[PDB]
């Protein structure tokens, strides 16, 4: 059965960072391409990084909006997919989810339960 | 990227009823190998997104034939032949034809209250 959980969301301040983390399990891993989909009231479902297999040498891909503060990377050994969140702003507040695609099933087929990031000065 | 726009917002059914939910996209999602990438996943409150039908009209695992889905180009639908409480929530459509994948902003299928 497939699985995944997300883990590390919570309440940052403007500009702070934060490190999310992806378990999985019930499927092959180091052929699948994993990324990180967000989603908020304000854009909806976003994607926000990917980063492919071994094949394409872990080529990472990032939205227009998050390049050069976040990092996505992936430890082939644990099966596991890592976001690095650095310069947090309020727009990347939301649920962050960890799904992924293979090569000819580029379709997000399952999804994560999802953690919440939430970036904020003042309730 | 790629504009991917849903209509109606929210659609209120009584149970039993039927159900269409439309999707557009900026430009056409027919990609060079010939395939269409076009998908429709549901979303109940509180939870995540779930894959109900992938490439226009084929059902992913588990998910009951009252779903059906349909379209080309740059136009699609989705429809349910009858509603039940187990569908109520957001349904969005997505293509993954061009990079970077974008998605509707969703369409609440709710109880006629
Ligand atoms: C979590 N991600 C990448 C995925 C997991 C399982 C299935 C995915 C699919 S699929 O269309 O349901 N599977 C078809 C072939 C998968 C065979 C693979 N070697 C396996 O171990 O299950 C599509 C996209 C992402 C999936």
């Amino acid at each position: 059965e497939v699985k995944l959980e997300e883990s590390g969301g919570g309440l940052v301040q403007p500009g702070g960072s934060m490190k999310l983390s992806c378990a999985t399990s019930g499927f092959t891993f180091s052929d699948a391409w994993m990324d990180w989909v967000r989603q908020s009231p304000e854009k909806g479902l976003e994607w926000v990084a990917e980063i492919r297999n071994k094949a394409n040498n872990h080529a990472t891909y990032y939205a227009e909006s998050v390049k050069g503060r976040f990092t996505i990377s992936r430890d082939d050994s644990k099966r596991r997919v890592y976001l690095q969140m650095n310069t947090l702003r309020a727009e990347d507040t939301g649920i962050y989810y960890c799904t992924g695609i293979y090569y000819h099933y580029p379709w997000f087929a399952y999804w994560g339960q999802g953690t919440l990031v939430t970036v904020s000065a003042e309730p | 990227d790629v504009v991917m726009t849903q209509t109606p917002l929210s659609l209120p059914v009584s149970l039993g009823n039927q159900a269409s939910i439309s999707c557009r996209s900026s430009q056409s999602l027919v990609h060079s190998n010939g395939n269409t990438y076009l998908h429709w996943y549901l979303q109940k409150p509180g939870q995540s997104p779930k894959l109900l039908i992938y490439k226009v009209s084929n059902r992913f695992s588990g998910v009951p034939d009252r779903f059906s889905g349909s379209g080309s180009g740059t136009d699609f639908t989705l429809k349910i032949s009858r509603v039940e409480a187990e569908d109520l929530g957001v349904y969005f459509c997505s293509q993954s034809t061009h990079v970077p994948f974008t998605f509707g902003s969703g369409t609440k299928l709710e109880i006629k209250r």
